[PDB]
RNA sequence: ACUCAACACGGGGAACUUUACCAGAUCCGGACAGGGUGAGGAUUGACAGAUUGAGUGUUCUUUCUCGAUCCCCUGAAUGGUGG
RNA sequence: UUGGGACCGAGUAUUGCAAUUAUUGGUCGCGCAACGAGGAAUGUCUCGUAGGCGCAGCUCAUCAAACUGUGCCGAUUACGUCC
């Protein structure tokens, strides 16, 4: 179909952030990967078409007319893309603060690294092309004899 | 079933297409005419006809270095 | 590359428009983040 | 002579289950019939009688 | 500068890239690649 | 492929020609009473072209072909064979 | 050394067509009789050509053919023949013990199979086998 | 084709054909001529040698042999067990 | 075991344009290869039926442990209930 991954535009609202716990009446509690503590909401195209769990990472928006009102979840990042994001160069895995930075909660927590793609297979596509219009030897039984 | 689109191993000299190899004014190259003796014109030929019913009309034979040939009945009188 | 601002649906609609106005396979070449522009490209699509 | 002698030959010999081809269409899959030397099962017999056949039993 | 020039350039590059795509249909890594995705899809389907 | 003329002479005094759909040659009236013999593919080509020019009216049933040839057909033919006619059906009845 | 029926090379060569097909197995006999009328028009010639021309101390130049429905007679022994499995001309030289056979028998037409771990769907009971 | 209404089922017991699939070569079955081709035209077929899996004119060399629709270029048509 | 044959080597004839990855028959050797009434579970049957046995048609150069049809030999139990 289409892309499963988008990047924040720093202008026009939109900043990465992580869910903490969940609260009633469609709202939840939400915390900033630089700033202090927040409360979020959700949009009505995700009211039960999409479920945003706790400690899932998402992309907010912010109000244009007035800051420091409330913010809203306008997207979700699938776990597949979270590991990728966090790797590259981008967001902290500790979500600066955590609850708070002055209590330094949840210490390392040493890196995990998705270094598990290659298993030591999948080496060499640099080899032969077809040989056709040649008589060549190639009888089986090979190895079968060492005498 | 199923299908795909791609054919090219290629990158050889491919065949030229056969194309007619022209002789111009073919009749005059066969029939030979002479200086006029006695007011009568003497007509000779460098092409002699094949003796088979199919070739029995006007249909001439051929001339190669090492063979003679008939393109009508696909025959060889060898030289 | 990784960095893009543009949302997918945007792109895909333009890409669609290429198919129909296809000429030099501006289609393929644009899909490769690889694009051409001059006078021999139609005004619409070159803007895109 | 040349190419023409090498094109369409091995089933103007007529052999195997090739060179069958039904009368009613021309399809040669799904059995031409040899049973009383009729042909109908490739345009299906459910579609066409007018031969005098009917299911009585 | 125009005309044939820019088209030779673009074309040739699309060629080269499509070429290198073919070489990676020699298929080792790409093979495991397909082998995976497929597995995941099947699993998801079964679960649903 | 100059059995053309023969085929056209089978047309005129009939108005109708028929042939099997087959790639292996056979005579396309099965008897003409002039005992012509033509391939199958050659026949097929002739009537195909003239069809696209509007001179033929085509019918297919089963593994065969039935060829009728129009009023228009008669015109084209008379000019090609350089011959007038009273008309094809009046002679036959 | 080699004994076809207790015959070395020189006796075999000496035999005329009649005396030959008498000596060989039932297939070979059946083949020859049914055929007549050439039916290896080129595959004789090409061999005997390059055979002759050799200065010895090495094999003839290789010849290629698709065909494999043709016998092996004592005439064609010593040659180097191609036989075609549907993508590769394959190298065979013709020994004195290849008489009474065909060509195709020496040219494999498949890779023998050696497996590589069974995936899911093999074992009915379900575990969703990691990782192959 | 996949619980019962998939699994000696697709009349499916396939040597070639059948046959979709793979390696390689061939043929127009591109109608319809608006645009080009003097008597030679544009054109068809081929012995021999060579190429080639091929005593396959496929193609070339060579010369002979033949409807001028066959032939050359765009548009269009067509066929397909392709989706 | 003379019960069963599976595998396996040699010779021969027919079918076909082509039987090599044995095609089909037909006699010698291989039998010392399995297997000694079969766990959990499970299939469809009420009289010319169940079961045993053979023949033909079908496909079709050749090959039927399949399918369709016909015949021969021919029973035990129940003819009830809703678990």
């Amino acid at each position: 179909q289409k892309r499963d991954i988008v990047y924040a535009d720093p202008q026009e609202g939109e900043e990465y952030a992580q869910v903490k716990k969940a609260l009633g009446n469609l709202r939840l509690e939400l915390q900033l990967a630089d700033g202090s503590k927040a409360i979020g909401s959700i949009r009505g195209a995700m009211v039960r078409k999409v479920w945003i769990g706790q400690g899932d990472v998402v992309l907010v928006s912010k109000r244009s007319f007035n800051k420091n009102d409330i913010v809203d979840v306008i997207h979700r990042y699938n776990p597949a893309e979270v590991r990728a994001l966090v790797k590259d160069e981008v967001i902290p895995r500790d979500f600066r603060s955590s609850d708070e930075r002055d209590a330094k909660n949840a210490h390392s927590d040493y890196v995990f690294v998705a270094e598990n793609d290659d298993d030591g297979g999948a080496d060499d596509d640099d080899q032969n092309v077809l040989d056709r219009n040649k008589v060549v030897l190639d009888d089986p039984l090979a190895t079968f004899d060492e005498l | 079933k199923g299908k795909k689109k791609k054919k090219k191993v290629f990158t050889k000299p491919k065949k030229p297409i056969h194309r007619h190899k022209l002789e111009k004014m073919r009749a005059l190259k066969y029939f030979k005419v002479t200086e006029n003796d006695d007011g009568s014109f003497k007509v000779e030929r460098t092409r002699d006809e094949c003796p088979n019913p199919v070739c029995g009309a006007g249909v001439f034979m051929a001339q190669h270095k090492d063979r003679k040939y008939c393109g009508k009945c696909h025959l060889t009188y060898a030289a | 590359g990784e960095k893009c601002t543009v949302e997918p649906e945007v792109v895909d609609s333009l890409m669609e428009d290429c198919e129909k106005e296809g000429e030099d396979l501006l289609l393929r070449a644009l899909q490769r983040g690889i694009g051409m522009h001059h006078a021999g490209v139609k005004g619409k699509l070159r803007a895109h | 002579m040349g190419h023409l002698e090498q094109w369409r030959s091995r089933q103007k010999i007529g052999m195997g289950k090739g060179s069958r081809h039904c009368v009613i269409c021309s399809n040669q899959k799904a059995v031409i019939r040899k049973y009383e030397l009729n042909v109908c099962r490739q345009c299906f017999r459910e579609n066409a009688a007018n031969i005098g056949f009917s299911k009585l039993r | 500068f125009e005309s044939e020039d820019c088209g030779d350039l673009v074309k040739y590059v699309v060629e080269q890239l499509e070429e290198a795509e073919s070489r990676y249909r020699k298929t080792n890594e790409f093979a495991l690649y397909k082998a995976r995705i497929e597995r995941a899809a099947a699993a998801q389907e079964a679960r649903r | 492929k100059r059995s053309r003329d023969d085929v056209y002479r089978f047309f005129f005094t009939e108005g109708v020609i028929s042939c099997k759909k087959d790639p292996l040659g056979t005579w396309t009236g099965s008897l003409g009473g002039k005992t012509f013999t033509v391939p199958s593919i050659q026949v097929m080509q002739l009537m195909r072209s003239m069809k696209s020019r509007g001179l033929i009216k085509e019918q297919f049933a089963w593994r065969h072909f039935y060829w009728f040839l129009n009023d228009e057909g008669v015109e084209y033919l008379r000019k090609y064979l350089f011959l007038p006619h009273d008309a094809v059906p009046n002679t036959h009845k | 050394k080699f004994t076809y029926r207790g015959l070395e090379i020189d006796p075999l060569l000496a035999l005329s067509e009649e005396e030959f097909k008498t000596l060989v197995h039932a297939r070979a006999r059946r083949h020859m009789n049914r055929h007549a009328n050439r039916r290896a028009p080129v595959l004789l010639k090409r061999l005997r050509e390059a055979k002759k021309d050799v200065k010895a101390g090495e094999k003839p130049r290789a010849v290629k053919t698709h065909l494999r429905d043709v016998v092996i007679t004592p005439e064609m022994v010593g040659s180097v023949v191609g036989i075609y499995n549907g993508r590769q001309f394959n190298a065979v030289e013709i020994k004195g013990e290849m008489i009474g056979h065909y060509l195709g028998e020496f040219s494999m037409t498949y890779k023998p199979v050696i497996h590589g771990r069974p995936g899911v769907g093999a074992t009915h009971s379900s575990r969703f086998i990691p990782l192959k």
